[PDB]
């Protein structure tokens, strides 16, 4: 169990900088003696409430927002209080999904959007619409390549598909989530489950790929096609594999609507360093020159902070990645995202190994993501 | 719900 | 113990 008074433990995914943000860490030790420790442990997010409070967690944990309302709900992150000035610096809709009950949880990095990245080489026109990838396929088949690969083990990738013809996770009523009111089982879900169970069906993709195939399959050329965020653009750019980051094909003639990540910075309310916490993201993280050393290990994204964002929005990468952010939804931070995943992730599943019908798996799923639940599991 | 916990 | 679960 490693947190002690006067030094940071950081916790943070291991696709993402953690070698860059290590060295803002150094930086901040050296000017304060305070030592810096970053840290990326398998399933952080599922690790961080049970050792938060007297456990090995971290002072800081970095993930995606929409995990932080239920951290925050059993008084796991310390308020955060950035002045005007600060919060200035920031783009305000970053700041509005770490608040959660009227308070700020976290501090924003960078807005998560995932994109349709594709092999200009086997591909030099990417395809605009989901329904024309199975014929895609075929072709490249005959030439020993396969069109799309990607992550279906997380309903993160999947989810995109899904709401594009009407999916949705919670309605929005009387200007707060409906959590009896769960969208995962209506026409437009159902339609978007039952493409992608074909894709499998029809062989054009295998149920059981998952993160680390789809990228090693691109990576050496033997897809055309995947989707991802972009952390993963640093490993395209080691394989030399001449790609392009697009906007997600539509369905049914609408835009994929990704759930979008503002990667975020919590702070452990049982950590004795807190104050020691605030200095070290305010002043040494969230800088154009802390951002650009994370930036340039991994690459965040289009980054909370407007000065830097400004020299990132050049790339066509970014305008890629804030084009299919657009398009899609910042995800809710309500403490209910976990049975939201939870639920379309086992209905995802279930329908493409054949255990359950589209139908089956999806009703399944809205009357669990309903069920109620109090703030300590269920 | 359908998992567990406590948190 | 005193955890919880189930895996
Ligand atoms: C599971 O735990 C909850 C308690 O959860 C806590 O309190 C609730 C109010 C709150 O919403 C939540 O966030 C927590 O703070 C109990 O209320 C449930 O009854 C309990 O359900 C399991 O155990 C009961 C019996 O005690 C069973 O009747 C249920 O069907 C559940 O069974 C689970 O354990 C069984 C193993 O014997 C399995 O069938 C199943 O995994
Ligand atoms: C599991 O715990 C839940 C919830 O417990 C209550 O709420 C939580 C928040 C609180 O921390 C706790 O002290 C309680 O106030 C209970 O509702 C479930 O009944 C309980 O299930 C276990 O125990 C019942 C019998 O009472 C068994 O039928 C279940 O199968 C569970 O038993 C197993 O789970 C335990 C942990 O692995 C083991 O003791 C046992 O193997
Ligand atoms: O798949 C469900 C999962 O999706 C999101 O997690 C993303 C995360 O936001 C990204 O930063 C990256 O790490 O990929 C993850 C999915 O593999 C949600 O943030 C997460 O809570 C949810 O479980
Ligand atoms: C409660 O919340 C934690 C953290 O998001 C989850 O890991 C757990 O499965 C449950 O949903
Ligand atoms: C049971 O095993 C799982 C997987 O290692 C742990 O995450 C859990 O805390 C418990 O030790
Ligand atoms: C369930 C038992 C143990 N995990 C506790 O820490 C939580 C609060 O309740
Ligand atoms: C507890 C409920 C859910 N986590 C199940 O997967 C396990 C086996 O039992």
């Amino acid at each position: 169990m490693k947190i002690e008074e006067g030094k940071l433990v950081i916790w943070i995914n291991g696709d993402k900088g953690y070698n860059g943000l290590a060295e803002v860490g150094k930086k901040f030790e050296k000017d304060t003696g305070i030592k810096v420790t970053v840290e990326h442990p398998d399933k952080l997010e599922e690790k961080f409430p049970q050792v938060a409070a007297t456990g090995d967690g971290p002072d800081i944990i970095f993930w995606a927002h929409d995990r932080f309302g239920g951290y925050a709900q059993s008084g796991l992150l310390a308020e955060i209080t950035p002045d005007k000035a600060f919060q200035d610096k920031l783009y305000p809709f970053t700041w509005d999904a770490v608040r959660y009950n009227g308070k700020l949880i976290a501090y924003p990095i960078a807005v998560e959007a995932l994109s349709l990245i594709y092999n200009k080489d086997l591909l030099p026109n990417p395809p605009k619409t989901w329904e024309e990838i199975p014929a895609l396929d075929k072709e490249l088949k005959a030439k020993g390549k396969s069109a799309l690969m990607f992550n279906l083990q997380e309903p993160y990738f999947t989810w995109p598909l899904i709401a594009a013809d009407g999916g949705y996770a919670f309605k929005y009523e009387n200007g707060k989530y409906d959590i009896k009111d769960v969208g995962v089982d209506n026409a437009g879900a159902k339609a978007g489950l039952t493409f992608l169970v074909d894709l499998i069906k029809n062989k054009h993709m295998n149920a059981d790929t998952d993160y680390s195939i789809a990228e090693a399959a691109f990576n050496k050329g033997e897809t055309a096609m995947t989707i991802n965020g972009p952390w993963a653009w640093s490993n395209i750019d080691t394989s030399k594999v001449n790609y392009g980051v697009t906007v997600l094909p539509t369905f049914k003639g609408q835009p994929s609507k990704p759930f979008v990540g503002v990667l975020s910075a919590g702070i452990n309310a049982a950590s004795p360093n807190k104050e020691l916490a605030k200095e070290f993201l305010e002043n040494y993280l969230l800088t154009d020159e802390g951002l650009e050393a994370v930036n340039k290990d991994k690459p965040l994204g289009a980054v909370a902070l407007k000065s830097y964002e400004e020299e990132l929005a050049k790339d066509p990468r970014i305008a890629a990645t804030m084009e299919n952010a657009q398009k899609g939804e910042i995800m809710p931070n309500i403490p209910q995202m976990s049975a939201f995943w939870y639920a379309v992730r086992t209905a995802v599943i279930n329908a493409a190994s054949g255990r359950q019908t589209v139908d089956e798996a999806l009703k399944d799923a809205q009357t669990n993501a309903a069920a109620a639940a109090g703030c300590k599991x269920x | 719900x359908x998992x567990x916990x406590y948190y």
